[PDB]
């Protein structure tokens, strides 16, 4: 199943900044919704589950010139873990959610 | 949490 508006993705990642790993890990997420990093999210549209790939978001799709480093390059080493559609109540609530039943709201 | 957001 490819990357699209609505699948819940999950990605193997290693995030670097001027070549230092900041952050890596295993997370998924609901495509479509503005959950992710917008240039990541771009960089994974139409992805195929088991690619692998690098990503290079400026700073412009990502933090700009404020940051979390200023105009920072993210420099993104990606697996695409698994992808399926999303439950409706994943829809509803705009966001992922564990594998394990448990009615909730927000 | 930079690449998910909370
Ligand atoms: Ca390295
Ligand atoms: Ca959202
Ligand atoms: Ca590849
Ligand atoms: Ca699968
Ligand atoms: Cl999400
Ligand atoms: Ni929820």
């Amino acid at each position: 199943m490819k990357v699209g508006q609505d699948k819940v993705v999950t990605i193997r990642y290693t995030l670097q900044v001027e070549g230092e790993v900041l952050d890596q890990g295993e997370l998924s997420y609901l495509h479509g919704h503005r959950n992710l990093i917008p240039g990541l999210e771009e960089a994974l549209e139409g992805r195929e589950e088991g690619e692998a790939f690098q990503a290079h978001v400026p700073a412009e799709k990502a933090y700009g010139a404020t940051g979390h480093p200023p105009h920072a390059t993210l420099d993104f080493q990606v697996e695409v873990v698994k992808v399926r559609e999303a439950t409706p109540e994943e829809l509803l609530h705009g966001h992922a959610h564990p594998s394990g039943h448990h009615h909730h709201h927000h | 949490g930079i690449v998910k957001p909370w």
